[PDB]
């Protein structure tokens, strides 16, 4: 915190909060193609679901 | 789809068991806005 925090705030350090399937262990996944959440498809860098 | 809410300085609060919670019927509809949590995730809710 003191060394890698901001008093505004830090926001370099992303997570991924989906994913199709669990990965293998000592995957790596750098797509940030966006997830389909929905039964729609999503081209476009956002929709609903 | 009530009509009326209560105001933010006297917040409705409803109980909720003895039910089955489908969220497919909810979730899966554009009419919402807004849709963001904080222990949990809208791909998962139905398995809880
Ligand atoms: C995960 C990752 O490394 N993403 C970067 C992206 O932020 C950047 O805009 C692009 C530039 O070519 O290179 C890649
Ligand atoms: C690998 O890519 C294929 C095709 O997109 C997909 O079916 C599979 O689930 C992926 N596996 C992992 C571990 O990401």
């Amino acid at each position: 915190n003191n060394l890698d925090s901001k008093v505004g705030g830090n926001y370099n350090y992303l997570y991924r909060l989906f994913r199709k399937s669990n990965l293998k262990p000592f995957e790596r996944d750098i797509s940030t193609e966006i997830y389909q959440a929905g039964s729609t498809p999503c081209n476009g860098v956002k929709g609903f679901n | 789809n009530a009509t009326r809410f209560a105001s933010v300085y006297a917040w409705n609060r409803k109980r909720i068991s003895n039910c089955v919670a489908d969220y497919s019927v909810l979730y899966n509809s554009a009419s919402f806005s807004t849709f963001k949590c904080y222990g949990v995730s809208p791909t998962k809710l139905n398995d809880l």
